[PDB]
RNA sequence: AUUUUUGGUAAGCAGAACUGGCGAUGCGGGAUGAACCGGAAGCCGGGUUACGGUGCCAAACUGCGCGCUAACCUAGAUCCCACAAAGGGUGUUGGUCGAUUAAGACAGC
RNA sequence: CUGUCUACUAUCCAGCGAAACCACAGCCAAGGGAACGGGCUUGGCAGAAUCAGCGGGGAAAGAAGACCCUGUUGAGCUUGA
RNA sequence: GGCUUGUGGCAGCCAAGCGUUCAUAGCGACGUUGCUUUUUGAUCCUUCGAUGUCGGCUCUUCCUAUCAUUGUGAAGCAGAAUUCACCAAGUGUUGGAUUGUUCACCCACCAAUAGGGAACGUGAGCUGGGUUUAGACCGUCGUGAGACAGGUUAGUUUUACC
């Protein structure tokens, strides 16, 4: 196909997101954004679909005080699809992967978004319910 | 390639001299630059063939 | 040190009429026309006529002049010379395909007066080249991937091939190694 | 401030010698300026100059002459003065000392 | 990463009605100059009369710098003067 | 701010050497010529009947000695990457932890996270954390009042309608 439309971004940097994978983190904490040229004063921002850095706040001890990437999967905050309906998920979720995009899990926990599933072929393998 | 392509070739990209101060490309004979930022300077050397 | 006077003099074959007329220069040959404007040389044009015989001579002098005003004098005699040459015998000029990998594709267009090179070191763009007046470009048979350039005009033939190389020039590479292109390795005389 | 001159890397720095100047002084010139050039002054008419100028600004020649320069860096354009160096150029213009040559000088056949 | 809403102002009108401040005044670039000009020199320019704001400049106003130094001026305090 | 440029910063010239050989791809010892005023000094010309004294925030513009981006020459340029140099200031040059900080040092992204001026831009634009009044504590010094290029805590930011 093609390449990702724009969606609106309602993660910024500082953002503490659950964690849906199997790998024993809880939640994940956003550092940055990948592929953010950014402005003065504008604070990175992810949406679904979009690969960040990120630290566990809590979980197992092996997975802490480390920065790794991770994918977001659901957001709470609404994105236009291109026929016009405006969604969201409940909760805000990510994935943590390796810098190819592996997740270092086996399974999630919850549904996934379309557009994350369509970027990460891992992901989408690993997912059990797609939109 | 042809030794005689390969020569016809190295005569327009092998063949000169290059200017040290201003690195201009000039004709094997040349004995001063032709370039007026270097001063059409005399300080010419081969261009280096591969070895 | 302002020579006082500096001339030179070229024979004109019987088989070209020459028009001189306010340092403007027509030539005529069975080949066809040409025409040059040397309004730009402060020189002294005169067309000599021996009428005993009938043989013409192109006289051109220079008064007073420096090195740089008479060094114009021989290249003034050159490009009459040229011109001569181009109207009765015409210029050919050779260029030759030099690839490592992948072969130069050359289409040539209706009139044989342009060409399109399609697989320059295999990229997908297409370079296209327009021959200027009086210039065609052909496709050799005998000669395996050779283009040949005829015409009157010596500057013109030589202008043509000189965009053709130049259009095919290798970037981002060694050239020395990456010695691609075409390239000009004949000069020559149609007649 | 010219010249002599000490400390200081130097300074529109700091300190001395002779003389002059500004301060206390206008006036013409240096576009402009305390010190530079000219020159010092009652109120006026005429004539002539000093320094400096005579393409316009702007009074006086696009005056009569010889060479050099062509700046594709904003060529260059007048003591103080409002900066430029070492190195370079097969740009061009003169000079100096050498070498080959009509028993034929250099380049190409 | 701003948007929006309410009241009172600002705004416009009737009536009423000060003060600060003010050498003369008020467009700029460069030059020189007391070494950072609104005025002088050379240029750029430049067209009646008015309204609402604004904080670049006026080396803005507010005070004969309280810092520092000087004076053969003090004063509070201390002591082995 | 002005003169100067020792010091700081940025360039050039010669060529002993380095660079598997080879002075000059890339460097340049011994020497030597310069440029700049974003360093710090030197001086004391202007301001003491007062030109608001650090830094940050916001906002505009300007410079090039070009970090990235456009187009090029060179290489000890096979490719990839990198390095040297040339036109080039059109566009851009970021989010965070500690520190009042300028500076510094790390985390992260990015094409890049270049260097600077504009009264060390900018307080009748803000802020007031620091310096730099009066309160108070500590250490050292002093017999003492008190001192301190030492540390600490609290400490009023005025006015436009010309
Ligand atoms: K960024
Ligand atoms: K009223
Ligand atoms: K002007
Ligand atoms: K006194
Ligand atoms: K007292
Ligand atoms: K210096
Ligand atoms: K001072
Ligand atoms: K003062
Ligand atoms: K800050
Ligand atoms: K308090
Ligand atoms: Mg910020
Ligand atoms: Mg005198
Ligand atoms: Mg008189
Ligand atoms: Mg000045
Ligand atoms: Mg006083
Ligand atoms: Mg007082
Ligand atoms: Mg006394
Ligand atoms: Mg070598
Ligand atoms: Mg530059
Ligand atoms: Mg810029
Ligand atoms: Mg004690
Ligand atoms: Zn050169």
């Amino acid at each position: 196909a093609g390449n990702k439309f724009r969606m609106s971004l309602g993660l910024p940097v500082a953002a503490t997101i659950n964690c849906a994978d199997n790998t024993g983190a809880k939640n994940l904490y956003i550092i940055s954004v990948k592929g953010i040229k950014g402005r003065l004063n504008r604070l990175p921002s992810a949406c679904v679909g979009d690969m960040v850095m990120a630290t566990v706040k809590k979980g197992k001890p092996d997975l802490r005080k480390k920065v790794m990437p991770a994918v977001v999967v659901r957001q709470r905050k609404p994105w236009r699809r291109k026929d016009g309906v405006f969604m969201y998920f409940e909760d805000n979720a990510g994935v943590i992967v390796n810098p190819k995009g592996e997740m270092k899990g086996s399974a999630i926990t919850g549904p996934i978004g379309k557009e994350c599933a369509d970027l990460w072929p891992r992901i989408a393998s690993a997912a059990n319910a797609i939109v | 390639i042809e030794p005689s392509l390969m020569a016809l070739a190295r005569k327009y990209n092998q063949e000169k001299m290059i200017c040290r101060k201003c690195y201009a490309r000039l004709h094997p004979r040349a004995v001063n630059c032709r370039k007026k930022k270097c001063g059409h300077s005399n300080q010419l050397r081969p261009k280096k063939k591969i070895k | 040190m302002k020579t006082i006077l500096s001339s030179e003099t070229m024979d004109i074959p019987d088989g070209v009429n020459i028009k001189v007329k306010a340092k403007q220069i027509e030539v005529e040959g069975p080949r066809g026309k040409l025409t040059r404007n040397f309004k730009h040389l402060n020189l002294d044009f005169q067309l000599i006529k021996d009428e005993e015989t009938g043989k013409k001579k192109l006289k051109i002098d220079a008064w007073f002049g420096s090195r740089k005003t008479t060094a114009a004098i021989r290249t003034a005699l050159s490009h009459v010379e040229n011109l001569i040459t181009g109207v009765t015998k015409g210029y050919r000029y050779k260029m030759r395909f030099v690839y490592a990998h992948f072969p130069i594709n050359a289409s040539i267009s209706g009139g044989n007066k342009a060409i399109e090179i399609r697989n320059f070191l295999g990229e997908k763009r297409v370079r296209k080249v327009d021959m200027l007046e009086g210039v065609t470009v052909v496709r050799s048979e005998k000669v395996k991937d050779e283009l040949v350039l005829d015409g009157n005009d010596i500057e013109l033939v030589s202008r043509s091939a000189a965009l053709i190389n130049q259009k095919c020039h290798v970037k981002n590479k060694d050239i020395r190694k990456f010695l691609d292109g075409i390239y000009v390795s004949e000069k020559g005389r149609i007649v």
